[PDB]
This record gives structure tokens, sequence and C-alpha cells, in this order.
């Protein structure tokens, strides 16, 4: 590789994006890892790790889904401000720049909660509680295998320790797939989406030295996001023919819908 | 999803 007009411009795009995801996301993943690390003075969660301290933190499925999918208004419009940030991508067809968001939104969205997740649990309540891992997953079913399959996706997406300035690439490149069904115009989203390519492949080498093959990796994650999303529509089967009781506590409820 | 194309649609007004 060489330091060329091409490299440098390939810089500059990075930047730019950088700069964009900065402006867009207010909840960015050093932001997160800040807090589970307790590498921060000022945030402490509460963890929620239990049914008694569930208690001392203080249709159903259906009504967890609309609630979750309301409160993701907000990264939807976040993700759709940063997409007007990428070169090209306002100037595509309406259609398709409607197609790939409404496909992309969801991707993104696992991506950027992988950054609130370890292998122990997830950040709730704007940063001020910790559900964990194993208590989501001792819930009753089907509760209790909603967010399993999103765990494990994320301990192998954050055992690449990719930073916010990669994820903006990242988010960018999932954006910009020519892939999406029902695309009208394919070759200028694939023209966007190469050199987003090329700017990711770049920030990766410059980046993280001791990777082997990190773009690739990262470019395999795609199917791990993929396929939780294609999920969702089983897990929609599931709720309508299990017969068994789905109560669940209301505080459970609520933090169900702060998730995905 | 048509809720979803609305949301979309109007922020990239
Ligand atoms: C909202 C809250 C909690 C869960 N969950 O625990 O599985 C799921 C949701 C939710 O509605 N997820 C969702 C909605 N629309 C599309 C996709 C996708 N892909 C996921």
């Amino acid at each position: 590789g060489q330091l060329n007009p091409e490299s440098a411009d390939l810089r500059a795009l990075a930047k730019h994006l950088y700069d964009s995801y900065i402006k867009s996301f207010p909840l960015t993943k050093a932001k997160a890892r800040a807090i589970l690390t307790g590498k921060t003075t000022d945030k402490s969660p509460f963890v929620i790790y239990d049914m008694n301290s569930l208690m001392m933190g203080e249709e159903v499925a259906i009504r967890i889904f609309q609630g979750c999918q309301f409160r993701s208004v907000e990264a939807v419009q976040e993700i759709t401000e940063y997409a007007k940030s990428i070169p090209g991508f306002v100037n595509l067809d309406l259609n398709d720049q409607v197609t790939l968001l409404k496909y992309g939104v969801h991707e993104i969205i696992y991506t950027m909660l992988a950054s609130l997740m370890n292998k122990d649990g997830v950040l709730i309540s704007e940063g001020q509680g910790f559900m964990t891992r194993e208590f989501l997953k001792s819930l009753r079913k089907p509760f209790g295998d909603f967010m399993e399959p999103k765990f494990e996706f994320a301990v192998k997406f954050n055992a690449l320790e990719l930073d916010d300035s990669d994820l903006a690439i990242f988010i960018a490149v999932i954006i910009l797939s020519g892939d999406r069904p029902g695309l009208l115009n394919v070759k200028p989203i694939e023209d966007i989406q190469d050199n987003l390519l090329q700017a990711l492949e770049l920030q990766l080498k410059l980046n993280h030295p001791e990777s082997s093959q990190l773009f690739a990796k990262l470019l395999q994650k795609m199917t791990d996001l993929r396929q939780i999303v294609t999920e969702h529509v089983q897990l929609l089967q599931v709720i309508k023919k299990t017969e068994t009781d789905m109560s669940l506590h209301p505080l459970l409820q609520e933090i169900y819908k702060d998730l995905y | 999803n048509l809720g979803l194309e609305d949301i979309i649609r109007k922020a990239l007004m």
C-alpha cells in the first residue's frame, strides 16, 4: 500500500464519516465501554441480576415489541441523519434511500446494541442500569430466549475490538448494501459501497496492526446480524403459538422495551 | 412495516 492521492481521499472520507457519526449518535461505544469497565467516575449503574434485585431497582410480548419499536424511533432518525452525510446517498433515487434504510436500520441497531453489552449483561435505562445476561436467559418462555442470540453475537463482535472510528465506516457499509430487495438502481449504490469498503479496509489496516484478516472477519459478522434480524419473524411465530402463561413483571416489561 | 417507512421518509425530508 502507498500514501497517494487515493489513500489520502479515503482517510478524508473516514474522518468525514467519524465526524458525522459523533454528531449523529450521542451514545457512542467509547461512552458505553467507559461505563462497563469502571473507567468512569460519574456513572455507576444499578445491577439487576435476580427477581429480588429487580424489585430493589424499582399480548405482553407484542406490547414489548410495540414499545421498543416506539423507543427506537430516535435511533432510526439518528441513523437516517447519518446516512444523509454519506457522500452520494442523498443523490440516489429516493425510493432506494428508503429501501436501504428500512433494511439497514435493524442491522445497525443490533451493531450498536453490542456496544452496550458484555458477556455478563447489558446497559439499560440510559446507562443507569445493568441487566444481567443470565437473569434474562432465566425468564419464562418465550422471554428467556429473546436476548441470548444477541449476547452470543455481541461477544463475538466485541472480540474484534472495534472503536467508534471503525464503526462509523462499518455502519455506512451496511447502509449502502446493493443486495436489498426492491432496489431500483443497484449500480450507483455499489459505487458508493465500493468507496466505503476501500475506506474501511484502509482504516482497519491503520488501526489494528495485530489483527489478521479483520476486514474479512468484520464483513462476516454481517451474516450474524442478518440472522438475528431474520429470526425476529420466527419469534413472532413462537409467541402466537405459546400456550403457556406469558405474564411478566411490569419492571421486566419496561426493561425489555429498552432492548431490541 | 409501513410505520417504519414513514419514519424514514419524514426523517429524510
Ligand atoms: C423490542 C424489545 C425487545 C426485543 N427482544 O427482546 O427481542 C425485541 C424488540 C423488537 O421489536 N425487535 C425488533 C423489531 N423490529 C425489527 C427487528 C429486527 N430485525 C427487531
